[PDB]
């Protein structure tokens, strides 16, 4: 059995570190939810 | 339990406490990525979670209601994923997404690495509604991981 906790609220931190590239891919989507690169 | 806010996915199958996923409560519905609950229910407290809908090839399941989320990545803006990692506290990064090209459309993606457990993690906008959930995306040509701002359709 899973069970859930809370982990905090959902806000915009307005002192946040920023990271990570905007990379623009080609990808298909099966019917299993799985993405994969084109 | 029934606040809104973001939750940790837990289980005791295996080894100790394991976190599987996380989670975004709102409007009395809980919504998480479907890879991460299987679609099984789930528990909150004393009270049970059951499936309300669900689509594996979106990757989606809400509980208790239809899916509630409806904000979307406006294309420009920089975003925040709330990133809810096992063992850690939430921590807000920020990025500006690129873009997953699908032959039925684009949909923003994040550049973010974080470990499984992670799935499910809210992504934010400037006004704090969650656009979509980090948990299902692709390697790429390095090695590191992207993931889609995969959002649900409101009712
Ligand atoms: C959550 O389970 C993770 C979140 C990313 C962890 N991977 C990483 N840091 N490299 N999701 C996955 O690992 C995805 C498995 C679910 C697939 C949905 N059908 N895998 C990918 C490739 O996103």
């Amino acid at each position: 059995d899973m069970y859930i906790e809370r982990a905090g609220d959902i806000t915009w931190e307005k002192d946040a570190e920023v990271t990570g590239n905007s990379p623009r891919l080609d990808v298909a989507l099966d019917e299993s939810g799985d993405f994969s690169l084109v | 339990e029934t606040t809104d806010g973001v939750y940790r996915v837990m289980t005791r199958k295996l080894l100790g406490s394991t976190q599987v996923g996380v989670g975004v409560m709102q409007e009395g519905v809980f919504h998480t990525m479907w890879h991460v609950t299987k679609g099984a229910a789930l528990r909150s407290g004393e009270g049970r979670l059951d499936p309300y809908w669900g689509d594996v090839k979106q990757d989606l399941v809400s509980y208790c209601g239809p899916w509630k989320l409806d904000a979307a990545w406006d294309g420009l803006s920089e975003v925040q994923l709330l990133a809810v990692p096992p063992g850690e506290r939430a921590k807000n990064i920020q990025t500006l997404p690129g873009i997953f090209k699908t032959k039925d459309g684009d949909i923003g993606a994040v550049a973010l690495d974080y470990p499984a457990g992670t799935s499910g993690s809210p992504i934010l906008d400037k006004c704090g509604r969650v656009i979509g959930l980090y948990g299902n995306g692709v390697v790429i040509k390095n090695g590191s991981y992207v993931s889609a701002i995969t959002q649900g359709k409101r009712e």
